[PDB]
This record gives structure tokens, sequence and C-alpha cells, in this order.
């Protein structure tokens, strides 16, 4: 278990913010990218955002991704869409969380 | 500041986390809280 | 020695912030997240600082 | 593969079935997800916390 990463996020998603998410990882030295985006919950089916980040030696493989919930991409209606999908993708790794 | 632990300083500082690194926060519901500064 | 956080306090702060602070250590072959955090109290300074005053007096 | 099994006492093929190559990857190392809110033994499985 060398190879780890943090992202870090605010704890609730404002609507229309910018939520800018950071990126740690530790124990790669090889550069590589990885992606945060922002997708529907549960089917993961709309990208709300987006988020391209290159983890690297002058990085220190720290990078963040400022990623926002446009308000009209949420389907709205008579149920508010409580949960989310932050999720992050690479070579290495890939996890999403409500 | 400060926390119980981990999870709880990320938690209590208004933020969540992904990690492999064995923690989660999941664990660290509670209370609206009202702590005066 | 570990670098001091020297970074300058923004106008973005002026209500509050917070510091946290963090690492993972991959001692044995464990991973631990380890972190804290501060409260910071930071002065009120308004960014534009409009102030309103009549000419006479 | 072997492409006549020796038979009746015929001599077995002699040597590795395999050779291996020093490689330049296209593909990450995939992490372990660690055990999250549960316990993590010492081998890296992970166990109910009770």
């Amino acid at each position: 278990q060398e190879q780890t990463y943090v992202i870090s996020a605010p704890k609730i998603f404002r609507v229309g913010a910018s939520e800018n998410i950071v990126i740690q990882v530790y124990g790669y030295t090889e550069a590589f990218d990885a992606t945060i985006s922002i997708k529907s919950y549960p089917d993961k089916k709309f990208s709300y955002s987006s988020g391209h980040v290159h983890l690297s030696s002058e990085n220190k493989f720290q990078n963040s991704a400022i990623l926002t919930i446009q308000p009209k991409q949420l389907p709205g209606g008579q149920n508010p869409v409580s949960y989310v999908y932050l999720e992050v993708v690479s070579k290495h790794f890939s996890k999403s969380k409500r | 500041g400060g926390g119980l632990n981990n999870a709880n300083v990320f938690h209590l500082a208004g933020l969540t986390f992904l990690t492999n690194a064995n923690a989660d926060d999941s664990q660290e519901n509670d209370e609206p809280c009202k702590e005066i500064l | 020695s570990y670098q001091s956080i020297n970074i300058p306090v923004t106008q973005n702060m002026v209500p509050s912030s917070r510091l946290l602070v963090y690492y993972i250590v991959t001692g044995e072959q464990t991973a631990e997240l380890v972190s804290d955090s501060v409260w910071l109290n930071i002065e009120e300074k308004c960014g534009n600082q409009l102030q309103v005053h009549l000419s006479p007096d | 593969s072997v492409a006549v099994y020796g038979q009746y006492g015929g001599q077995p093929c002699v040597g590795n079935a395999f050779e291996t190559q020093s490689c330049e990857p296209t593909r990450g190392c995939p992490t372990e997800e660690g055990c999250g809110e549960r316990f993590r033994c010492f081998s890296g499985q992970c166990i109910s916390k009770s």
C-alpha cells in the first residue's frame, strides 16, 4: 500500500458554485493524468463537470480541478437531486463517492 | 479545529475525502454543530 | 524541519479561514492519513473599503 | 506449447515453457482500495471492526 491518493472536496457541493477539488497521490514517480468528474447519481450517466489534471514531480503530484454543477443541468422538477458522484479515474485507480 | 480522528479532522474542517489510505468519513455523521468561536 | 505555511492571508479569507494540514505516511505496508486543522480568525477588511463622509463639517 | 508430448518414456521437453522480457508498460498498476471504515489486517485483508 505504497501507492495512495487523497482527493479532498468540500463536504457538500453548492449548485452553481465552482468547487475546487484537489488531488494528492503518494509513492508514484512516473507522471500520470487523472480526471476528476461530477456525475449524476446513481446512474453515473450525465457528467455534470469534469477536470483533467496532470500529476508529476513539478506538480509534486498535487493538482486541483475546478468543477461546477451548473443548475439547469440537474433534472429538477418534482424532486431535487440530493446526491451526485464525485469520481476520479487514472491509470492506477478509480473511485467514486456519493 | 482539531478533531477526534483523521476523518473527524476532515469532517469538522468541513471537508470530505476520497482515499485508499484506510480511512473514510462515512462513519462521521453528526448532529448540526453549534460550537461558538 | 519542515517549511512553515508562509502564504499571505488573502482578501477572500477576511471573514474567517480554516487551515487543514495532512500527510499520508505509509510505513510498513499500511498507509495512515494523518491530518490536523486550525480555525483562523481574519480581520473583516472590506475588499472595496467604501467610505462615506459629508464635505462640510 | 508442447507441440508433441513425450510418450512411452520419450524424453520430456527440457527447459522452461516460459521466457520473460523487461518492458515499458502502457498500464498502471491498480492500487489497493484500503479497508475504509473496516479494520485492516496486517496482510491487508479487511474485517468488520466489531
